[PDB]
């Protein structure tokens, strides 16, 4: 029993979080209720790891949906799964947070905060074995970046040996609510860098790309972008949530994933991405998953070097006909391979496919390429606090500008140990 | 090519055949090595709560 | 896609074949300590034969049979045909040599000196020649002999007093012949070969005119050139020589003997170097050094295991390489005599 | 009669122990609840099977066996599997949570918190004993569990049983069904700190079981359950002179006398032949020539390498089923005329040969085919360091940049252990080399 606490926070935090547990409550068999009504014992095997068991055969997630705001949440409650969540595990408050990180972090956030480590702690007392967190939010705007990185650092006060997961959307002009989301970011990503064990990079200028030149979709909405999130975020818990092998649990994962502590930035990918009923081959699921237009960071691969990469592979096919064709890749590009670490691919390969689909691979990568997300954000960061502007939505909440030029600083360091690696 | 040392049994037998001739720390210094790891896990998460204090 | 690192970059031979292996667009070369390669041309000291094989899903070729240095050694190929009974010690296409340690150091010190002495009462040639594989001395005493070498391992075998001299010079030489072993031990002999010729008279009573190296012609000889360009006589005049001179071929007098003495060779070490149920694959290029007597017997004088080419030969033996020994394992989108023997 | 106590250490160890005493089982017609109708001294005894078995009032067989693992999930399948019967909770030892791939973490950290309750079980065991031999130990190198803790549950071993003789049963890392890149950490890790603690130690390289199982199974995609029994059967081989009668390998101290001449170099080859597909419904039983030819065969052995180029400093012959000397000896010296069989000149050039007449035992339903004769080599060649020099290598490559070094550091060990272990490695390779070069 190596039980996963879920942690929501913020607008897109728990638009991307309900979605998520919409879609793996179906690959598990629970109906909106709680109720199980599957046809394999696979679906129940791990399924303690997501959800509590309660009386009458109930299964409750294991998620706390916080913001600042109550609108996103009544929105969630309302949803399909809406009425499955542990009711007390809605933690909000009414001011919200104004997409301004020093107001999740240092003001709004802070008088919140206790509330939400009060139910953290509830469910973590009702773990057999509780092996770690995993938190969706953005970077871009208030609650979901500023209060949530606060959480991140006071959880791990309180739990500072178990893992801290995070899936982080990263903000992108050509998906913009606010002027302000690069500052809001910048200051985040100094924390991720310290306070969690693994990283997800969703990066919205990827899934806006991949939307309209692969799917061919002329006007992605936010419901169209949380389509290519909910299925990549089943793919990489894929191996938490079945039997299997190969990273089970959020250490071992941490372990064959980080090479050292502050390089913890991953890119996913996922294929197919279509626009349907025709079967893909696994040399089709190979050469996708491992393309740029396949990535949810907007980095390009062969620009960098990957450190480590695990792939996972879910349906009714040929393990050997995947080896061959991972081999294939691995032993054709290997120039993109670093060399000092021996075998640094690893695959894994589940028989339950996601919702209709025949079969589909996601792509687990920690490459070097990750840099070009971190100096985008800097040069859009730069670009501005080189006037100073729009500095006093923050100021006013106590910060000083010294607190943005170290978050400055930080972020090129960590593009820069990138670079080291690179070379 | 000598067959020496043939022994033979209900279950089965054995033999030598021979082609050519010839031409630890205390239980005292363990648990101090397992003391001193933990007295670093110990120190580096002292360092830990610190940082996150300050 | 095939792909091949290159760990001899002095390597003349595969240097030409790393370039042809690339002029096919279907092999990519790699950085030399990438492990994911599917051949290896590898370096000549020190070779890392365990680390080969090992990677899942990859077919891996090197260029170089663990092992080989026994015959391509100077003491260990006198060891190696003395202790071998497919060879035996009354081997009669190769000289009768010893193995001598210098005294700063089995040793066959009495042994050589016990037929010396039958040499010198019977009133025969004496002229006994020491060298080693790092030099060299030509003498008929054999005090001479065993103070040099003290002066590595060394070797001293009887010099043939008594060698074929091409006409018009009345020179020595010596024949160099090309032998590729692929993977299923096939052994495959270049039908060019070359004759590496001393431009200096034969003086039977000055080391220029006994040693037919191609850098001692071309640094201590004063008829560099003069007869053939740069001392190299390739088959074609050879075999128009012994004709018009001799009345017999080259294929007859000598060719038969060479491929003769190249399969017992090579075919004595064979379960020793096999790579039939290996995890991975070897081949490898020799190069045979023939000498011939006015008998026309051809003598057995060393092997090299990693020689140099004729510049005239080397793209189509280069090209050669890639066919039998390369293409043969990964295919992509004869000038050879196949030695055919028993496995 | 001297008794024999099995350590199963980690998933690895643990799955493969649950192989090996199914198999045991099977030989010596000891039924899945413990009864064993051919025994006839109910409650006690003294035979060659009670090495391995001891005996309750009520008839059944118990295994002299321990299982630690530092998750539940690998040893609960011991607890409701086929031979549940066999063992009782005091023998199932289970953690909450591993040592996550992590040498340090399953050494240092958890190590730490539970070697007294694994030294206590195992007292338990040892108090049954009139005259213990020593320990079996199973491991993977790879594991932070099968690595980290074997090797401090080694050392408290030397502490709590001096005189007596461990050996073990190690699985070397293969990418191919390997679950960790820090695996070669791990291996070098626990090979220093174990090396002065065990006496004799047999290597397999999953590589070779996994081409073995492809090769001559005709499995496409080798599982566990694949490997694991045909690791059985080879450990079984080594085993079965300790379980039945018989006067070669009779103690553990015999395997390091007939085996290991200098102590550092405790590493036999293993070789194995012949294994044969179950599915094919009529295969040509193979002679005693044939599968003693079938030892010198790189692509038999439980680690690939290639003992043409190595000395050997001891060579063992175990035969099972219908084989008597005189086709033993006429292989032998046909052998050694066909094979580049060197020894090292300090060493007689000889083959000690057991022979058990029983052949081998098949698991019903299993992969492999029943045979009428079998035969592992146990040979102590120099050609094993081939082995070493691959994982030092691994090794050099991602400790020249430190990576995941943090992870050991973070549990408490010091970056010179790493340092500390590779410099041991490296002469050990030098040792291998001094022998059987020339
Ligand atoms: N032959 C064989 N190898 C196994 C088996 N199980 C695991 N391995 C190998 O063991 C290595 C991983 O070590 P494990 O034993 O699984 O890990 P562990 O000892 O339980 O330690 P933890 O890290 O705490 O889980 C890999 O190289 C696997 O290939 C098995 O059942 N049979
Ligand atoms: N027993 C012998 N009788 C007559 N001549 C001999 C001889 N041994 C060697 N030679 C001569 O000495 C020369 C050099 O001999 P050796 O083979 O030792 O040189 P080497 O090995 O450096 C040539 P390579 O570069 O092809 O290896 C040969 O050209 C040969 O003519
Ligand atoms: N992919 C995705 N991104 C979102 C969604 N909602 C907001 N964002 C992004 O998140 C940032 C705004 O932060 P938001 O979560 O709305 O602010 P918060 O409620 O204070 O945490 C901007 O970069 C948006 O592009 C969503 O549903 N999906
Ligand atoms: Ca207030
Ligand atoms: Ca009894
Ligand atoms: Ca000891
Ligand atoms: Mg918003
Ligand atoms: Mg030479
Ligand atoms: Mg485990």
């Amino acid at each position: 029993m190596r039980e996963i606490v879920h942690i929501q926070a913020g607008q897109c935090g728990n638009q991307i979080g309900a979605k998520f547990w919409e879609v793996i409550s179906d690959e598990h068999g629970i109906d909106p209720t709680g109720s199980y009504h599957g046809d394999s014992d696979l679906q129940l095997e791990r399924i303690n790891v997501y959800y509590n068991e309660a009386t009458g055969n109930k299964y409750v997630p294991r998620a706390i949906l916080v913001d600042l705001e109550p609108g996103t949440m009544d929105s969630v409650r309302s949803g399909p799964f809406g009425q499955i969540f542990r009711p007390d595990n809605f933690v909000f408050g009414q001011s919200g947070a104004g997409n301004n990180w020093a107001k999740g972090h240092y003001t709004e956030g802070a008088e919140l905060v206790d509330s939400v480590l009060d139910v953290v702690r509830k469910e973590s007392e009702s773990c057999d074995c509780l092996q770690g967190f995993q938190l969706t939010h953005s970077l871009g705007g208030g609650t979901g970046s500023g209060m949530g990185t606060l959480l991140i650092s006071k959880i791990r006060e309180e739990y500072p040996d178990r893992i801290m997961n995070t899936f982080s959307v990263m903000p992108s002009p050509k998906v913009s609510d606010t002027v302000v989301e690069p500052y809001n970011a910048t200051l985040s990503v100094h924390q991720l860098v310290e306070n969690t064990d693994e990283t997800y990079c969703i990066d919205n200028e990827a899934l806006y790309d991949i939307c309209f030149r692969t799917l061919k979709l002329t006007t992605p909405t936010y419901g169209d972008l949380n389509h290519l999130v909910s299925a990549t975020m089943s793919g990489v818990t894929t191996c938490l949530r079945f039997p299997g092998q190969l990273n089970a649990d959020l250490r071992k994962l941490a372990v064959n994933m980080v090479p050292f502590p502050r390089l913890h930035f991953f890119m996913p990918g996922f294929a197919p991405l279509t626009s349907q009923y025709r079967a893909l081959t696994v040399p089709e699921l190979t050469q996708q998953m491992f393309d740029s237009k396949n990535m949810m960071a907007a980095c390009d691969p062969r620009h960098g070097r990957y450190l480590t990469v695990a792939a996972i592979f879910r349906g009714r096919m040929s393990m050997k006909e995947v080896d061959e064709q991972m081999l294939n890749v691995q032993n054709k590009n290997s120039s993109y391979f670093v060399e000092w670490i021996p075998n640094n691919v690893k695959t894994a390969v589940c028989d339950i496919p996601p919702r209709g689909l025949k079969m589909s691979a996601t792509f687990i990568g920690n490459s070097t390429a990750i840099q070009e997300l971190f100096k985008r954000i800097s040069e859009q960061f730069t670009a501005m606090f080189r006037r100073k502007a729009f500095l006093h939505w923050y100021t006013g909440e106590g910060m000083d500008e010294m607190e943005f030029t170290e978050a400055e600083s930080n972020m090129n360091d960590l593009v820069s140990e990138y670079q080291q690696y690179q070379d | 090519m000598e067959v020496i040392e043939l022994n033979k049994c209900t279950s089965g037998q054995s033999f030598e055949v021979i082609l050519k001739p010839p031409s630890d720390p205390s239980l005292e210094e363990i648990q101090k090595k397992l003391e001193a790891a933990e007295e670093r896990r110990k120190y580096q998460e002292a360092e830990l709560l610190k940082h996150l204090a300050e | 896609m095939y792909t091949f690192v290159v760990r001899d970059e002095n390597s003349s031979v595969y240097a030409e074949v790393s370039r042809l292996l690339l002029a096919t667009g279907q092999w990519k070369r790699l950085r030399k300590d990438n492990p994911r390669f599917n051949l290896m041309l590898g370096e000549r000291n020190r070779l890392p034969f365990g680390r080969l094989g090992h990677e899942p899903g990859l077919v891996q070729l090197v260029n170089y049979y663990r092992g080989a240095d026994k015959l391509c050694r100077k003491a260990s190929l006198v060891k190696l045909i003395k202790t071998s009974p497919e060879l035996s010690e009354s081997c009669t296409w190769f000289p009768e040599s010893y193995v001598i340690y210098p005294t700063n150091l089995t040793d066959e010190r009495e042994v050589f000196l016990a037929a010396y002495n039958r040499r010198r009462e019977g009133r025969e040639g004496n002229v006994w020649i020491a060298k080693s594989s790092a030099g060299i001395l030509i003498s008929s005493e054999a005090s001479e002999l065993l103070d040099f070498i003290d002066e590595q391992v060394h070797v001293i075998q009887k010099y043939l007093e008594k060698p074929l001299l091409l006409e018009p010079g009345h020179r020595k030489f010596d024949i160099r012949s090309w032998v590729l072993v692929d993977h299923l031990y096939n052994i495959y002999l270049y039908r060019e070969g070359v004759l590496r010729t001393s431009s200096e008279p034969y003086n039977s009573a000055d080391k220029t005119c006994h040693l037919t190296n191609h850098c001692i012609q071309k640094e201590y000889s004063k008829n560099y050139g003069r007869y053939e360009e740069g001392n190299e006589m390739f088959f074609e005049e050879f075999n128009q020589y012994l004709m018009d001179a001799l009345n017999t071929t080259l294929e007859n007098s000598i060719l038969l003997q060479i491929k003769h003495i190249i399969r017992s060779c090579l075919m004595c070490i064979e379960p020793a170097i096999s790579t039939k149920h290996l995890h991975y694959q070897s081949f490898q290029l020799f190069g045979f050094d023939f000498m011939v007597d006015e008998e026309l017997k051809v003598w057995l004088i060393e092997v090299n295991g990693a020689p140099a080419c004729a510049q005239k030969l080397y793209a189509e033996l280069c090209q050669g390489i890639v066919d039998v020994a390369i293409s043969s394992v990964f295919p992509l989108a004869s000038i050879f005599i196949k030695l055919h023997h028993h496995h | 009669m001297r008794e024999c106590i099995s350590i199963h250490v980690g998933q690895a160890g643990v799955q493969i122990g649950n192989a090996c005493w199914e198999l045991y089982c099977l030989e010596h017609g000891i039924q899945p609840d413990g009864q064993m109708p051919s025994d006839k001294t109910i409650g006690g005894g003294d035979d060659s099977f009670n090495t391995f078995f001891s005996e309750t009032g009520a008839g059944k067989h118990v295994p002299r066996a321990v299982f630690v693992d530092l998750e539940p999930t690998v040893i609960d399948e011991v607890r409701t599997g086929t031979y549940r019967q066999l063992f009782h909770p005091e023998q199932l030892i289970t953690g909450k949570e591993d040592a996550a791939n992590n040498y340090a973490r399953g050494h240092y950290t958890i190590g730490k918190e539970i070697i007294d309750l694994v030294l206590d079980r195992i007292r338990k065991l040892a108090d049954q004993c009139t005259g213990l031999q020593g320990f079996l130990v199973f491991h993977s190198f790879g594991g932070g569990t099968g690595s980290g803790f074997t090797s401090l549950l080694m050392e408290r071993l030397s502490v709590d049983y001096g005189k007596k003789s461990k050996l073990e049963f190690s699985i070397y890392p293969a990418p191919q069904v390997s679950t960790a890149v820090v695996e070669p950490y791990n291996s070098i890790l626990t090979t220093h700190t174990t090396l002065e603690h065990s006496d004799c130690a047999f290597m397999v390289d999953n590589e070779a079981i996994y081409d073995i199982c492809r090769r001559n199974l005709d499995i496409e995609r080798p599982t566990y359950t694949n490997l694991n029994r045909l690791i059985s059967q080879i450990v079984s081989s080594i085993t079965a002179s300790l379980r039945f009668d018989g006067a070669l390998n009779v103690d553990l101290t015999e395997f390091q006398t007939n085996l290991v001449p200098y102590p550092r170099i405790h590493f036999p080859l293993a070789t194995y032949a012949p294994v044969i597909s179950a599915e094919k419904a009529y295969h040509e039983q193979l002679s005693v020539a044939e599968i003693t030819n079938a030892c010198f065969e790189p692509a038999n052995q439980m680690v690939k390498c290639d003992p043409r180029h190595g000395k050997y400093m001891a060579c063992c012959l175990l035969y099972r089923g219908d084989v008597v000397p005189k086709d033993v000896n006429a292989a032998i010296a046909t052998i050694k005329t066909k094979r580049s069989i060197q020894f090292v000149d300090w060493c007689p050039t000889g083959f000690k040969v057991g022979i058990n007449y029983q052949p081998p035992t098949v698991v019903p339903g299993g992969d492999l085919a029943k045979v009428q004769r079998a035969v592992c080599m146990l040979s102590n060649t120099t050609a094993i360091a081939e082995a070493w020099a691959r994982l030092d290598h691994k090794f050099d490559l991602m400790y020249a940049k430190r990576a995941f070094v943090h992870w050991y550091v973070g549990e408490g060990m010091e970056e010179g252990e790493f340092s500390e272990a590779r410099e041991d490695m490296a002469a050990l390779e030098k040792d291998y080399e001094e022998v059987g070069v020339d």
